[PDB]
């Protein structure tokens, strides 16, 4: 899938300065070109510039000349980029790749904005007592008020994988709002649980939700 | 800068056709063109370098061709996970540039979605607020409406939507909807709908519940 390994995801005010890491793991870091690359959302890729470890060369796209600054450190076979007096035009996946083979970064998503950090509510979605008794049953999490980017959200701590479709979050305001679904036989449940899991480190916060059928 | 236009910009076909995407550039570039593939919320993956040599591990339905400004990207049989986004480069002159992408969906027997409605969880009604989540789910094609009803009239403000990417499994496609409100508001009213009109049917699914029971 994956080969290089970069830094993890940025929230940093306008007019400051990010540092992404690109970790490139082999004996021969300073023979192979690291490309950088910009995609935001709706856009497509737009190329940043290279660098070769060890030569002192370096190209930058004449569009991100003051806005990029490349470095390398041969002896951790580590390439970092520097981005600059950010704005929200900033705000958008990164990614690295070897110029050779499929080599690529899993990318890195930075997000320009002075909005506060704001941990998640994390609500139940059980089916209304009009419970229609077809063979599956469908389940969610609403995942509400939260910034930034990103939750990860989980079902039984990873066990339950098929039938889960966790939406892209929206941004209405400063607040990101996101739903998981998941559908499951209909005898299992409620007998055996299920149970939402959504992590927000930038908030340093996780919440575990039992769903649970509605009382009354 | 050179540009680099891809043909078509999005493009739908089905398992085992032959598929066929054009990359040209506004200036020659003496075969120096790459083709990446993206999927959705993954990163770009290298298919094919210098025209039409594949990278390692690649499998042999693709193919690349061209010279000068007219570049192709071949499939000769395709698969579903060949779904995705499509991207070419050219590195002939800096700065680099890519094309701004084929976006490529596979072709798949209708269905309708599978919808389910939700009442705002006694949780958030604690907070005062009242989100009512509607799921379609597993739904082909892509298009779709959903319109909510507050006692039989129709609602738009407060409503918000997320759309799923193609899924990898069954190439269908799913849709979640959340009409939030006040804790007053949701109080005062009695009738909450969502319907969802797909290609599949003239006649709305529609979901629904009554605030009085639990
Ligand atoms: O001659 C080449 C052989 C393999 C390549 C693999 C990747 C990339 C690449 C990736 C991201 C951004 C720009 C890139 C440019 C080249 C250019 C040549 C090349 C390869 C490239």
């Amino acid at each position: 899938e994956v080969k290089l390994h970069q830094s993890g995801a940025e929230l940093v005010n306008p007019g400051a300065s990010v540092k992404i890491s690109c970790k490139a793991p082999g004996y021969t870091f300073n023979n192979y070109w690291i490309e950088w690359v910009k995609q935001r959302p709706g856009h497509g890729l737009e190329w940043i510039g290279e660098i070769l470890p060890g030569s002192g060369r370096i190209n930058y796209n004449e569009k991100f000349k003051d806005k990029a600054t490349f470095t390398a450190d041969t002896s951790s076979n580590t390439a970092y980029m520097q981005l600059s007096s950010l704005t929200s035009d900033d705000s958008a996946v990164y990614y690295c790749a070897k110029k050779y083979g499929d080599y690529w970064g899993q990318g890195t998503t930075v997000t320009v904005s002075s909005a506060k950090t704001t941990p998640p509510s994390v609500y139940p979605l059980a089916p209304g007592s009009a419970a229609q008794t077809n063979s599956m049953v469908t389940l969610g999490c609403l995942v509400k008020g939260y910034f930034p980017e990103p939750v990860t959200v989980t079902w039984n701590s990873g066990s339950l994988s098929s039938g889960v479709h966790t939406f892209p979050a929206v941004l209405q305001s400063d607040l990101y709002t996101l739903s998981s679904s998941v559908t499951v036989p209909s005898s299992t449940w409620p007998s055996e649980t299920v149970t939402c899991n959504v992590a927000h480190p930038a908030s340093s916060t996780k919440v575990d939700k039992k769903i649970v059928p509605r009382d009354c | 800068d050179i540009e680099l236009t891809q043909s078509p910009s999005s493009m739908y076909a089905s398992l085992g056709e032959r598929v066929t995407i054009t990359c040209k550039a506004s200036q020659d570039i003496n075969s120096y063109l790459n083709w990446f593939q993206q999927k959705p919320g993954k990163s770009p993956k290298t298919l094919i370098y210098h025209t039409n040599r594949l990278v390692d591990g690649v499998p042999s339905r693709f193919s690349g061709s061209g010279s000068g400004q007219d570049y192709s990207l071949i499939i000769s049989s395709l698969e579903f996970e060949d779904m995705g986004i499509y991207y070419c480069l050219q590195y002939d002159e800096f700065p680099y540039t890519f094309g701004g992408g084929t976006k490529l969906e596979l072709k798949r027997a209708d269905a309708a979605p599978t919808v389910s409605i939700f009442p705002p969880s006694s949780e958030q009604l604690t907070s005062g607020g009242a989100s009512v989540v509607c799921f379609l789910n597993n739904f082909y094609p892509k298009d779709i409406n959903v319109k909510w009803k507050i006692d039989g009239s129709e609602r738009q403000n407060g409503v918000l939507n997320s759309w799923t990417d193609q899924d990898s499994k069954d190439s269908t496609y799913s849709m979640s909807s959340t009409l939030t409100l006040t804790k007053d508001e949701y109080e005062r009213h009695n009738s909450y709908t969502c319907e969802a009109t797909h290609k599949t049917s003239t006649s709305p699914i529609v979901k629904s519940f009554n605030r009085n029971e639990c």
